[PDB]
RNA sequence: GGUCAAGAUAGUAAGGGUCCACGGUGGAUGCCCUGGCGCUGGAGCCGAUGAAGGACGCGAUUACCUGCGAAAAGCCCCGACGAGCUGGAGAUACGCUUUGACUCGGGGAUGUCCGAAUGGGGAAACCCACCUCGUAAGAGGUAUCCGCAAGGAUGGGAACUCAGGGAACUGAAACAUCUCAGUACCUGAAGGAGAAGAAAGAGAAUUCGAUUCCGUUAGUAGCGGCGAGCGAACCCGGAUCAGCCCAAUCAAGCCGAAGUGGCUGGAAAGCUACACCUCAGAAGGUGAGAGUCCUGUAGGCGAACGAGAGGUCGUUGUUCGUGAAACGAUGACUGAAUCCGCGCGGACCACCGCGCAAGGCUAAAUACUCCCAGUGACCGAUAGCGCAUAGUACCGUGAGGGAAAGGUGAAAAGAACCCCGGGAGGGGAGUGAAAGAGAACCUGAAACCGUGGACUUACAAGCAGUCAUGGCACCUUAUGCGUGUUAUGGCGUGCCUAUUGAAGCAUGAGCCGGCGACUUAGACCUGACGUGCGAGCUUAAGUUGAAAAACGGAGGCGGAGCGAAAGCGAGUCCGAAUAGGGCGGCAUUAGUACGUCGGGCUAGACUCGAAACCAGGUGAGCUAAGCAUGACCAGGUUGAAA
RNA sequence: GUAGGGGAGCGUUCAGUCCGCGGAGAAGCCAUACCGGAAGGAGUGGUGGAGCCGACUGAAGUGCGGAUGCCGGCAUGAGUAACGAUAAAAGAAGUGAGAAUCUUCUUCGCCGUAAGGACAAGGGUUCCUGGGGAAGGGUCGUCCGCCCAGGGAAAGUCGG
RNA sequence: UGAAACAUGAUUGCCCGUACCGCAAACCGACACAGGUGUCCGAGUGUCAAUGCACUAAGGCGCGCGAGAGAACCCUCGUU
RNA sequence: GCGACUGUUUACCAAAAUCACAGCACUCUGCCAACACGAACAGUGGACGUAUAGGGUGUGACGCCUGCCCGGUGCCGGAAGGUCAAGUGGAGCGGUGCAAGCUGCGAAAUGAAGCCCCGGUGAACGGCUAAGGUAGCGAA
RNA sequence: GAAUUGGCUGUAAAGAUGCGGCCUACCCGUAGCAGGACGAAAAGACCCCGUGGAGCUUUACUAUAGUCUGGCAUUGGGAU
């Protein structure tokens, strides 16, 4: 059936970073991303709002009204925000600590 | 084999003329001159359970 | 390459099941019944094409020795006097006159009385 | 207006017919790919340290698959990666992880029971032992064949290799030699290849210089109930290239250039306006179509420590079929020479010439494809592998046989809540661009089943149409034009096959959809067209470059015929010189390579169908019998010998 | 004009080339009275929802009504034959959305060298309890040998 | 020089089988099929006897469509 | 009528007058028997038997019986001779080299079982040309 | 095959619901009956054909397992 190898379950941001939504509805919309699902592809960010029902008979209580919570998305959210706007990214060196690359582009921070 | 057998296949105009026989008579319904839901001439209201007085439970 | 049927048979078949119009049960419906009904068909159009001509100048003789009579000829004797009044070479229109109108009519079997007796 | 009479004519539709609208069924068609096929190249053995292939297990929850092995979805070490992970699994709970999880590359350590199976038994995965060490648990050993012993062998491999054994159908238009064919099949041995190999040779130049393979010679030489048919080798061109010994770079992986605004849209990657990168515009993804958004690509880096003798009899091999049959080969009998020696040169002799058997090894070029990568005038769900995965379900005692099945949406946002119903199912509401996508989820043909409407049908004889006219209806290629339908008239013997002759009471067919039959090959033969060179034309194997073609002249065809042949030659053959056959000049014109088409031949040769014949295997759980060991025959009558 | 020979073309898939079109709607499907001498081709509209037409040239698994052809779906016969031993069944009460068929009570009838009971073979959880009610059950089920979960099987002396 | 045999105490007691159907709706027969399937038990009354025949204990069952009707004909019967 | 009898047969259209049978006959077989299965100098059945036994073939209880033909064929037997294979035996003819030699074919006579030839044989195949039906039966 | 599937006499490939002519017949079912539909079923089993097959036979042809027989091996020593 195939899923997100297309890519090389490799992606372009961490469960902390902030970044701007490109493409689609919730354009430019911004947010920390909350959780990441690299071979899924997808990105769990404070962006696309969902209203999920509940189908909950004996599931503690028959009350299941509907749910406020986020839904997911793929690399149609361009990674790290500095300039105001979406980058890609080129210069690794070290900060203090040596192991660790950064990244940045046409400026310098992420 | 199977001895007497059809020779042709019956059309859709020749089978549907066979049925033209076949359609049910609805019932002569009545009203029950008491519990007031309909009714089978010479038996008992099935509603009220009556028959000029009350026969059958409910 | 492999070149499978798909498109051409069912457009193929559309076609015949399409001249089946008001055809009976069957001839209207399935294809193979449709195609052969027409095959007979064909026999029928080309030959009544040049049978209607018969059957038209047949219809034509019939008005024409009709009126003849009406006027105490037939057609016979009331075309050989129009042939023998070698002026008239009606042949085609001359039905239409003796049905639509007669008092024309009377006057070309007048003629036709002449150049015979 | 009324009664009576005489005529004529309408409407009814139980049900049917044609057409239209809307549906249901069903899964064609289109689009797609999660899966296959072929060719090219790579790589190529596994096992007593216990395989191939299995049984039973291992999960908080575990039926199936995966991975594993009581240390059990994993344990330890090294490296890479740098934030997620907790297998498919669409599933909650418990947790694990920058003191670097997960995954990937490389080692180890554990590896129940079965299987060569190997302690002994056994109806695989189970029974039953003995011996040594030991605190019990638990650990080690106990098979035969080789050899002193170290150490080797049993068994498994798709096809390929050699060997032992070896069909018949079929061709011969019958059949028996012959062909099919040393093919198919069985058996043995082995490897990544094997085989063969270092001249008692080929052979006619006193040339050659191990073998295998490819082109070619050449359908020549020859074999042949001289029939069907079978069919070499030498020379030459080419791939590769060795002769030696005895006996007396590639996987893990990291780095990697450059676009922004407006517009259409649910959504931009499209359109538009200006912009940049390019050793990178190959490719996949992202709500639609992508150089510059992600993964990448060109280019570069890159690992601790990881791979690369003669004879007679009988027969036979090769073109070798008893032929004039040489030579090899060997079952039976015999049986020599030793270099002024032996074997060969297609009976045989002499001469001339080639060569040293009776000991062993030997890489490369060759073959095949379980597996891996790349590619395609290969397939895209009746195709393609049997499988979009299953050798499963199902069938069979067994050998064996054997399916079909794909698709919500961009994302689960998988429809809370309401209404009828026990439910199923629906209608709403909400989500979404669309629910004209709702989980019997892309399109959704046709047969087939319905509901509704139009025109119609209850005195009618019918291959169901066709022509003509009238009536009714309708107006989106469509108002003189028709479109639908309908009454009456005329005319009218389904289709195919097979056939002297088919409506035939001759064959086939329930209907629809899809699948379904003149092909492909060969340096083959012969002809039409065509092109390029043209008295000449042309390459084959290969070699070198391959986002591609050039080289390669070995050989093939014209170029001289006639003869049985020697041979002679515009002549030649019968013959003793005169007649003639065939050929030349002809009055005289040309071929050759490639292509497409006609036809031929050889293969399954247009597709489908035998009865049968042959090979190896599976069956006596049915039935025919045999052997071993058990079981069974109420009751009554009759009344033998002794 | 049959066998047959000869000529010119239409259509399908794939390919190379060029011109393009497409979410302001591609292919496919559906309707049609238009065009061409025919195979056929176009316009408009309707559905669909992501790919595709035209022209030249090339190559084929290239055109179906037939084969008692193959696969699949659906018809006819037809609401027909049958519903599997002629050992019956009746009423009451109960349960339930629903009862000829399920439970219970009282009768009836059939077997009784069996139509009772105990092994063996063979089958494999069919056993018991609680639930279920698609399909299987020739009807119907509230029930079942069917479906789900939990449980149940005990040996020195019986078989090996 | 601590035998065998007996007697009484203690200890010991391995593995597989055992549910259920089993002349049948659970096995073989494609079916909940009028067939087939080895052994054992198999009561009473009557009838010479009996495992025969009739009825009936114990036990099991009414055979998983039903209800009317009371034609032709067809099947299985009774009488003539 | 047929078959003596009990029995056996065509699973699935034939139950019989079929087959079997007790009994009779011909015949072969001397023991590592004949005969049979088999790659086989294996092994085994025959048989852990031994001619009062075993194989084959026919007829089919019991009773009275079973005739004629030995030409053809088969089986057993004889052998005066004719015919016959490889082999032993090599007389002669022929090739080639100058030559010894080396070579190609090759008679006569001898050489086995078989066959022709003679006798036998019928509960041998058969017949009613080798003979033409003895009893008994007969329109079965 | 599809059916809008009458009788008589003809004709036709020679046994006509489908051709000709004449005749009869309003539409549709239910229970029944078997004359026809050259009714169904099994690509005639008879018959002939095919240079088809198989089973069987023999003094048809050819071979052959088996078996009889001469020679040569294993295979030797003495007497005539
Ligand atoms: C009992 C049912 C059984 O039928 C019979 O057995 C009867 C008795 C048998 O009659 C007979 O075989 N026979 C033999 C003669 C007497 C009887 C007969 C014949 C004709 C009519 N009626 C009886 C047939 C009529 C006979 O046909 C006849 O065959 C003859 C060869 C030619 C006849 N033609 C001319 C019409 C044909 O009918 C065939 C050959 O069968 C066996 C038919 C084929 C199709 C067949 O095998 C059926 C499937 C058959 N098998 C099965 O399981 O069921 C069937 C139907
Ligand atoms: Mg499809
Ligand atoms: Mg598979
Ligand atoms: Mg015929
Ligand atoms: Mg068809
Ligand atoms: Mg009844
Ligand atoms: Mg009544
Ligand atoms: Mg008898
Ligand atoms: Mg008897
Ligand atoms: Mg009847």
């Amino acid at each position: 059936p195939s899923a997100g190898s297309h890519h090389n379950d490799k992606l372009h941001f961490k469960k902390g970073d902030t970044v701007i939504v490109l493409s689609g509805k919730h354009k430019g919309q911004t947010g920390k991303v909350l959780l990441a699902l690299p071979r899924d592809q997808k990105v769990v960010v404070e962006g696309v709002n969902v209203i999920t029902k509940n189908v909950k008979p004996s599931m503690t209580n028959p009350q299941g009204g509907q749910e406020q919570r986020e839904l997911a998305l793929h690399a149609s959210k361009v990674a790290l925000v500095d300039p105001e706007t979406g980058k890609a990214t080129r210069v690794r060196k070290q900060i203090v600590d040596g192991k660790k690359v950064r990244v940045a582009v046409a400026s310098g921070k992420t | 084999a199977k001895h007497p057998v059809p020779k042709k296949k019956t059309s859709k105009s020749k089978r549907d003329m066979r049925r033209s026989h076949h359609a049910l008579t609805a019932p002569n319904l009545t009203e029950c001159p008491q519990c007031h839901g309909k009714k089978l001439s010479h038996h008992i209201c099935p509603n009220c359970g009556y028959y000029d007085g009350r026969q059958v439970l409910a | 390459p492999r070149a499978k049927t798909g498109i051409v048979r069912r457009r193929r078949h559309k076609k015949v099941l399409k001249r089946a119009k008001g055809f009976w049960g069957s001839r209207s419906k399935q294809y193979r019944n449709a195609f052969q009904t027409l095959l007979n068909a064909a026999t029928y159009e080309y030959r009544d094409r040049r049978n209607k001509k018969r059957d038209f100048r047949r219809l034509w003789i019939q008005r024409i020795n009709a009126g003849a009579r009406l006027h105490g000829m037939n057609y016979s004797t009331f075309i050989n006097g129009l042939k023998r009044a070698n002026i008239d070479l009606n042949r085609k229109v001359l039905a239409d006159i003796a049905a639509r109108e007669p008092e024309a009519f009377k006057a070309l079997v007048d003629a036709s009385r002449n150049a015979r007796q």
